[PDB]
């Protein structure tokens, strides 16, 4: 079945990646306590 | 747990079959000549069976009123005394009432009066006009609060004078024509009934081996220990019992009134009343819980499982503990069609049957000298041995079973019948008696069950087949016929 | 925020858009609008301060990843951090750093949460929206109440009400406190000159022109008239600060906080004009209440309904994390207020980290994950029970409607569930309408309310057609559902249709059509979307027709279905089961372990998931899709899954099947399948189970694990490992041991039984001091082992308890017992399996792979699989596959029969085989006996349906049972099958044992197999030996605990046996 | 962002867009689509053409126009139809092709490598 299409929806998004502003890595959040 | 405690041994049976509270151990294993007693352990070495069945005995120094004679509906003793509940009511409980007990000690205080505290002015009116000469030899002699005064008037009247008394009463009521105001047309009617159980609830009195002072109970009974157990878990979890916990507060708050009490010597006011109707009301609440304004509740916000809670109900006590019974030798399954089968033959699987004739295999086993010891035997059966089945296919011919339907509707749906050995999972099923059973086979479960004493056999074959049981009870019709 | 507004308009939404939506909502403001509301807090002595910057928050990577959370048991979370500094006055000063308040669930790909190693999921909840709702409920004597109750957002009622012209009155609650008067606590004009502000003010105007006095500040004075403290007291009632605060939330803050919904309701019903940001109670909404209330009865007016969709509100994972956020945020100011009443007592100066600990966040999640009914544990039987799980609906949980207390019109379909709430979706036994389903084309809009899709007809041709109706917008408009194909000779805009005014069913002109519903999936949920040709069925059946296909289990090897609905593609999307590419670019490298992509520079490495055990002990299998060197767009499909062959949902296999009663062995709704079916492994499926066994710190010692045990027969140990835990491969049988550890028993030669010492004495076996503890194969659940797990602990303890998990999983055929499912609530029991030569077979020879029942048919009335059955032999002949939508009987009359039957013939006319459609009785034919070679006298139907196979296996109901356990109290067979218990007698079997008058059969059900202390064990001793069963004597258990808890209330139960020859009492003794 | 990858990799150009990329230096080939919302076959057309957009990586640019925007500019190009290809070389030397209907992908496969 080929997704896409005319009579799908729009691609589900990774929720973790789809959050773009609302979280920071790891290595940011260290660098910005100091 | 502990001496003198809720699991209290010394009172108690041994928490084991022969060790002592100290942990030594005596053979008896017979009713002969052996040490009733430890010595120091002071414990009989019989099975713990006596754990379930001692009973524990509590004293509280304050007389009780029975929560089922006072608070339901009609209380017995406001008829008893003939007095208004709102008065009894208030002599207990609220505390709000000095009850006056006319008994056999001369009444050389003048007067008697009944019951008056309820107005604030009472705190610093009556001391000066009471007491005035010492205190216990005014106060203590008569005019008591609480359920005492009650308990003593119930212990006062005498039970022929009441039944002359409420004669006459009725007669100079029923010689009264009024029928003339609604009101004074029901006033009439409540006081007769009034008077007619009073006579009742006194001629009942009189011809029995019944007191009326028992209904003021004064010593508290204690559930056996091992029927309201602390369920041991592994890392130490424990499920306790509510019951525990309404009993702990209750003997804690006696023994708060032992102290109290026995440190009498600079005599206190509204303490000890408060701390003796708190105790009372303790009682109250371990006795029939819920039925009061204020149900109290543990800590998860909901109220305790009290001793009418488990009398009173269809999950609890008289409902089902004595009526729904689990069973041995029983099996449930999955029902399939046999249209091969007689009207006097059902299917058994052989899994189900192998657990529940197992014991007679044992004996098909060991008497044909197969096996010989009980453990042997069990190994024999525990390995699928080929000749197992030839016992459980010899030991299962002529022996009935019954078969019941889960959802039971009518008398049919419990049959005997005489299962043979199939190859599978599920039991097979005639389709004549299917609507006898109202089964249909889209999944359904049936339970089987093996009556073991011969007169049972006898009932099962005799009166339980699938042959004599041709025709409904209701009119006289068919019940198998061609669907 | 919104996304490409023509999502649902255009095409079918995903089935996550309310969690997900709900989760991004929640993350986006409720964060915000939860910590402004985070109080200035401090202490007392003006010598500290604690503040908390709004406008800073932002959370953190989580560190743990999903695979790992579920690995370890842990919790799939996310760390929030809000920069905030505490504010010393000492030195005025203000350390400012960036705490960590806590951490905070987030979902996943499916939609759902993973606490504590387990999928959870949130369930939406249907309350009534706070505003004002007139009732009358009549009255014995035949008088009219007309109730005017208000509901605010938490639930405060203060209903008006008038008798016959009486006055209106605020009832409170039961029957007291029976106000009359309509004071301000502030402005409120008592005297004249603006109640007078609709028809008259009089209604019996305070009596004696006072009844009492006049406005003042109170009617009164002293607040509130009167009563400004009459809720409880002692005797009587005097005004005090607590007593205020208590009847605060009585008056004004339980009962005047509206919020938005009762404030657009007021506003609606009422139709008053106030700003949409006053979300409290003013004198003018009482007022026109109290007007409406008594123009009721004068003639014009209506009564409100309370199953109205525009009277209720939905609640998702967004208010439900709010209210969490909100508890746990009241949680952690209570204890920076402890921290700080206990900072200044110990005389430290500590960084603002020190006065926050992330307890109350936490521990509240955990707890709201763990104990709310409305967070339930993921279904995953199949790829479609994870779908329908999170669209789910429900009246009940806190704060809601219960199954016992719930009226019989509130469990009926409203005429507003019609494009929001499927209608043959619902949960069968007591809780039956109070838990449903959404529709397919259904969303939660603004204020909670579901709405649906429909085309508007207007000669403007504005742009988007189509729009969103809500159920207060969707009864005022006249909502067709017929076609344009029909003229006359006059216009084609009189012709007639059917439509939807109001809540009847009428029949108009096309020219006063207001909206047009097209879409066929809009008016049911997923479940009874994928039941074709349901037009067909009798929507009696439709309901067990849906709730039999979230019980499949998924095959090993699965294949699609000839005929379906078209929906099984985005069922399958939403699932979450398949792996969809996230990137483009090409496929570069595939194992059965991994699929490497290369787009764009980067390279993408997807692994897959070989096999898992589901909740309910099922297998997940992947597989990868598109070979080597191939490209792929961004979400499009690269690896299937558990029932997912294709791009599709396949829960079952086609198989033939001719209708006809073979010997009685498809009585009822019992199947006949072919031994082809084993053989072949048509059916045949993987069941993994998990035995878990830990282990504890005792007294003597911490239950040491070891690999022999002393006393324990070798065989039993074969496939012990040298540590302790059985290795992967052994063939464990039942009674086998897993996992065994030597807890260490007491030396207690004292306790130990006298059986026991002679047994160790005569025979010469050891005295040892270890029980035997370990994990016994139960019953049944034979199979390999695939899988073992052993993990120990790390905290604060020291002792680290070791816990083994150990993946039993069994390859289980298709056997008699089973339970096999049509799409069309032909539910049935495998009762026979036959060779192949030994079942009817066609015209072409090909025997028969199952034979049903016809008179199935005409009974549940479901006809809609018989097209189906013929519709499949044509896809079987021709190699094609139909997917048709529901409801084709519009284009054309009897549709579906011409479909049918056109296939048919093309499939007999390509391939010449003239028995699949003949031209005297079409889509029969006539079959043959597999055991005669003689042909059945009248034609049979002839098909190749989708049947299932459902998870009510045989061997997980067989039960058995001689002896064993017996409950501590009751001293009866503990339960079910997982505590070897025995079945239950009681009450209507009872009554039967007493009907056929047998005494022995009854009275030996209740003493001997049950109670009895010391009659089961002499029981068994004359059963192990033979002899004649003795009658027994005493009672059973139960009647001494009887005399026992009659024992415990201060009364007696003695029991006599006054002799029939001396007249001598022999009292028992209990 | 490069947090999220692109649905669509075909990219939306006006006219002067168009015209600056013929006219400046070019060293890959360049496919022009032209299209419309209420065109009935451009929906497969677009379909092929984003499939073809992935497989030629780098080594092509896509773009399209949209002639309810740009008509003007449309009907100069010479399009009387609107699944219309414009194939346009990297060099200057050769001539550009323009492809009508819907053809298959595998066609402008061969056009785009062996012609150009």
């Amino acid at each position: 079945i080929d997704y896409r299409g005319p009579d799908f929806h729009e691609p589900t998004p990774n929720m973790l990646a789809h959050l773009k502003e609302h979280g920071k890595i790891i290595s940011r959040e260290d660098l910005e306590k100091l | 747990p502990e001496k003198d405690g809720l699991f209290c041994e010394r009172i108690f049976g041994p928490i084991k079959s022969g060790i002592c509270a100290c942990g030594n151990y005596r053979v008896i294993g017979d009713e002969k000549e052996d040490p009733k007693f430890c010595e120091q352990c002071g414990v009989e070495f019989v099975d713990s069976r006596i754990r379930r069945y001692q009973m524990g005995y509590i004293k509280l120094a304050c007389p009780v009123t029975h929560v089922w004679y006072l608070k339901r509906l009609p209380s017995y003793i406001a008829n008893f005394l003939d007095k208004p509940l709102k008065e009894l009511e208030g002599l207990v409980y609220c505390d709000f009432s000095f009850a006056r007990p006319i008994a056999k000690k001369p009444t050389f205080l003048r007067l008697r009066g009944l019951f008056e505290y309820e107005i604030q002015s009472w705190k610093y009116s009556i001391p000066l006009f009471f007491t005035t000469q010492g205190f216990d030899t005014f106060r203590n002699r008569e005019i008591s609060t609480g359920a005492g005064a009650i308990r003593e008037q119930l212990a006062d009247l005498d039970l022929r004078t009441i039944i002359d008394y409420s004669f006459a009463e009725w007669k100079e009521l029923g010689e009264e024509g009024s029928t003339g105001n609604e009101w004074e047309d029901r006033k009439v009617g409540r006081r007769k009934d009034f008077l007619v159980r009073r006579m009742e609830l006194v001629k009942h009195f009189i011809r029995t081996n019944i007191e009326p002072e028992w209904m003021v109970l004064c010593l508290l009974p204690v559930l056996p220990p091992e029927l309201r157990p602390i369920i041991q878990i592994d890392g130490g979890k424990l499920m306790s019992s509510d019951i525990n916990e309404l009993y702990r507060r209750v003997i804690y708050r006696n023994n708060t009134l032992t102290d109290l009490l026995s440190t009498s010597r600079s005599t206190p006011g509204e303490l000890v009343m408060c701390q003796e109707k708190l105790v009372q009301e303790a009682v109250d609440t371990l006795l029939d819980n819920g039925i009061r304004g204020q149900p109290m509740r543990d800590g998860h916000n909901k109220v305790y499982k009290s001793f009418s809670d488990v009398i009173e109900g269809k999950e609890g006590r008289f409902r089902e503990t004595l009526l729904g019974k689990r069973v041995d030798y029983s099996g449930r399954s999955v029902i399939v069609v046999g249209p091969s089968l007689s009207l006097h033959r059902c299917g058994l699987p052989r899994e189900i049957a192998i657990e529940l004739f197992q014991t007679f295999v044992i004996r098909g086993l060991i008497r044909q000298h197969l096996a010989s010891n009980i453990g042997v035997a069990k190994r024999k059966i525990r390995e699928k041995e080929p000749i197992v089945w030839k016992i459980l296919q010899e030991v299962m011919q002529g022996h009935p079973v019954l078969l019941n339907r889960a959802p039971t509707l009518h008398r049919l749906g419990i049959q005997a019948f005489q299962p043979i050995l199939v190859e599978g999972r599920a039991i097979c099923l005639h389709p004549l008696v299917c609507k006898g059973f109202n089964a249909d086979f889209d999944g359904d479960q049936m339970a089987v069950h093996v009556p073991l004493s011969l007169e049972a056999q006898a009932e099962a074959r005799l009166l339980m087949f699938s042959h004599m049981n041709l025709l409904s009870p209701a009119i006289g019709d068919p019940i198998s016929v061609p669907t | 925020m919104l996304r490409d507004g023509n999502e649902g308009m255009s095409t079918i939404p995903g089935f996550n858009q309310i969690q997900f939506e709900g989760f991004w909502r929640f993350i986006d403001q409720g964060l915000t609008e939860e910590l402004s509301k985070f109080p200035k807090m401090e202490d007392t002595d003006q010598e500290i301060e604690f503040q908390l910057f709004v406008e800073t928050y932002q959370l953190a990577e989580p560190l743990i990843k999903e695979k790992d959370a579920v690995y370890e048991s842990l919790t799939y979370s996310s760390e929030l951090y809000v920069s905030a500094g505490l504010i010393w006055k000492t030195r005025r000063e203000m350390q400012e750093q960036t705490i960590l308040i806590g951490n905070i669930p987030l979902m996943n790909s499916l939609g759902t949460f993973i606490v504590n190693g387990i999928y959870r999921i949130v369930i939406n909840q249907i309350l009534q929206s706070p505003g004002i709702y007139y009732r009358s409920e009549l009255d014995h004597n035949g008088i009219s109440v007309y109730t005017g109750t208000i509901i605010s957002d938490w639930g405060g009622r203060s209903e008006l009400e008038i008798d016959r012209k009486a006055r209106i009155w605020a009832r409170v609650s039961r029957k007291q406190k029976i106000s009359i008067l309509v004071l301000s606590s502030a402005m409120g004009s008592n005297l004249r000159e603006i109640l007078d502000n609709v028809c008259y003010p009089e209604i019996f105007l305070s009596f004696l022109n006072d009844k009492e006095k006049k406005k003042i500040g109170s009617k009164e004075n002293a607040i509130l008239e009167f009563y400004q403290q009459f809720a409880c007291v002692g005797g009587d009632p005097v005004f005090s600060e607590s007593l205020c605060k208590d009847l605060q939330k009585k008056f004004f803050q339980q009962r005047c906080e509206l919020g938005r919904i009762g404030r657009r309701n007021m506003n609606r019903r009422l139709n008053l004009d106030i700003p949409e940001n006053n979300t409290f109670l003013l004198p003018r909404d009482i007022l026109a209440a109290a007007d409406h209330l008594i123009g009721m009865k004068f003639g014009m007016g209506t009564l409100d309904d309370m199953n109205h969709l525009k009277h209720k509100r939905i609640r998702s994972v967004a208010d439900l994390l709010q209210d969490q956020f909100g508890l746990a945020l009241v949680r952690l100011e209570n204890v920076v207020r402890g921290t700080i009443s206990g900072a200044i007592r110990h005389k430290l100066i500590p960084t603002p980290q020190n006065l926050v600990t992330s307890t109350p966040l936490t521990t509240t999640f955990e707890s709201f994950f763990g104990l709310h009914p409305l967070s339930q544990v993921l279904d995953r039987t199949n790829p479609l029970t994870q779908i329908v799980h999170g669209r789910k609906l429900s009246y009940l949980g806190p704060g809601g409607l219960t199954g016992r207390t719930a009226s019989f019109r509130i469990r009926d379909i409203h005429p507003s569930h019609y494009g929001r709430i499927c209608p043959i979706d619902t949960s069968e036994g007591i809780n039956v309408g109070l838990i449903g389903s959404l529709a397919i084309h259904a969303r939660i809009g603004p204020w909670g309310s579901l709405e649906s899709p429909y085309y508007e007809i207007s000669e403007r041709s504005k742009r988007v057609q189509m729009l969103y109706l809500s159920p207060s917008r969707d009864e005022y408009y006249m909502l067709a559902s017929g076609n344009s194909l029909a003229l006359n000779q006059g216009i084609q805009e009189e012709q007639v249709v059917p439509a939807r005014y109001r809540q009847e069913f009428l029949t108009i002109a096309w020219e006063q059509v207001h909206f047009r519903s097209i879409f066929s999936f809009q008016y049911f949920s997923i479940g009874a979307s994928l039941i074709p040709f349901i037009e067909h069925n009798d929507a009696n059946r439709a309901l067990m027709s849906s709730n039999m296909q979230r019980q499949a289990v998924p095959l090993s090897q699965s294949e699609k279905c000839i005929v379906g609905t078209g929906l099984e593609r985005q069922v399958a999307l939403d699932s979450g089961v398949l792996a969809i590419a996230e990137h483009e670019g090409k496929i570069i490298y595939t194992n059965t372990d991994k699929i490497v992509l290369l787009g764009n520079g980067n390279t993408v490495s997807i692994p897959l998931v070989m096999y898992q055990r589901s909740n309910k002990n099922t297998c997940m299998h992947q597989k990868p899709q598109i070979p080597r060197g191939k490209c792929v767009k961004k979400g499009q499909i690269l690896a299937d899954g558990a029932a997912t062959v294709g791009g599709e949902l396949a829960l079952g296999k086609n198989v033939l099947v001719a209708y006809m009663p073979w010997e009685g062995y498809n009585f009822e709704d019992a199947v006949l399948i072919s031994e082809r079916l084993v053989y072949e492994d048509i059916y045949t499926s993987f069941h993994i189970r998990k035995y878990e066994i830990q282990t504890y710190v005792t007294s003597q010692g911490p239950e040491k694990v070891t690999s022999e045990i002393p006393h324990l027969e070798a065989h039993l140990l074969r496939n012990l490992d040298k540590n302790g835990i059985v290795r992967l491969g052994s063939w464990v049988e039942t009674g086998d041991i897993l996992v065994g550890k030597l807890t260490p028993q007491m030396a207690k030669e004292s306790s130990y039984a006298p059986e026991d010492r002679l047994l160790r004495a005569i025979l010469g076996i050891q005295v040892s001091t270890s029980k035997e503890t370990c994990l016994k194969l139960p019953i049944g659940g034979r199979g390999r082992v695939i899988d073992v797990r052993w993990i120990q602990k790390k905290g604060g303890s020291s002792y680290n308890p070791e816990t083994i998990h150990v993946y039993i999983s069994q390859k289980r055929e298709i056997k008699v017992g089973d339970k096999v499912a049509g799409r069309h609530g032909n539910k049935g029991i495998i009762s026979r399996i036959l060779l192949r030569q030994d079942m009817p077979y066609l015209q072409d020879g090909r025997p028969v792979d199952m034979i049903f029942n016809p008179l199935g048919v005409p009974s549940r009335m479901n006809v809609g699989q018989i097209f189906e059955c013929s519709l499949g032999l044509a896809g079987s002949l021709l190699d094609r596959h139909y997917r048709i939508a529901p409801f084709d009987e519009r284009y054309e009359q009897e549709a579906s029969r011409k479909l049918v039957f056109s296939e048919l013939y093309e499939a007999s006319k390509q391939t010449a085989n003239p028995w699949v459609f003949e031209p005297e009785y079409p889509g029969k034919s006539r079959i043959f006996d597999g055991r005669t070679g003689d042909p059945f006298e009248q034609p049979v139907i002839i098909g190749n349906p989708y049947i299932l196979k459902l998870i009510h296996q045989v061997d997980d109901k067989i039960h058995g049972r001689s002896s064993g356990h017996y409950a501590l109290v009751t001293q009866q067979p503990l339960r079910g099958r997982a505590k070897q218990g025995g079945q239950r007698v009681g009450e209507m079997e009872v009554w039967a044992l007493e009907g056929f008058g047998v005494a022995h059969i009854l009275q030996e059900m209740l003493t001997y197999k049950s109670d009895h202390i010391k009659a089961r064990q002499e029981v068994l001793g004359t059963t192990i030996i033979g002899g004649t069963i003795p009658n027994p004597e005493d009672a059973p258990e139960s009647f001494r605990l009887l005399v026992r808890e009659l024992r415990s209330l201060a009364l007696e139960l003695n029991h006599f046996l006054v002799s029939e020859r001396n007249f001598q009492i022999n009292r028992m003794e209990a | 962002a490069k947090h999220v990858r692109e649905d669509y990799l075909v990219k939306k150009l006006s006219a002067n867009e168009i015209t600056e990329l013929v006219r400046g230096e070019r060293n890959v080939p360049l496919i022009i689509d032209f299209y419309a919302t209420w065109c009935g076959p451009c929906i497969l057309m677009a379909q092929e053409l984003e499939m073809l957009a992935v497989e030629y990586e780098k080594n092509a640019m896509i773009v399209k126009v949209d002639t309810d925007d740009e008509y003007e500019f449309a009907r100069d190009m010479q399009v009387r139809g609107l699944p219309t290809l414009y194939f346009i070389s990297p060099d200057p030397n050769k001539d550009a092709i323009r492809t009508e209907g819907l053809i298959p992908i595998q066609m402008m496969r061969d056009i785009l490598d062996n012609d150009m």
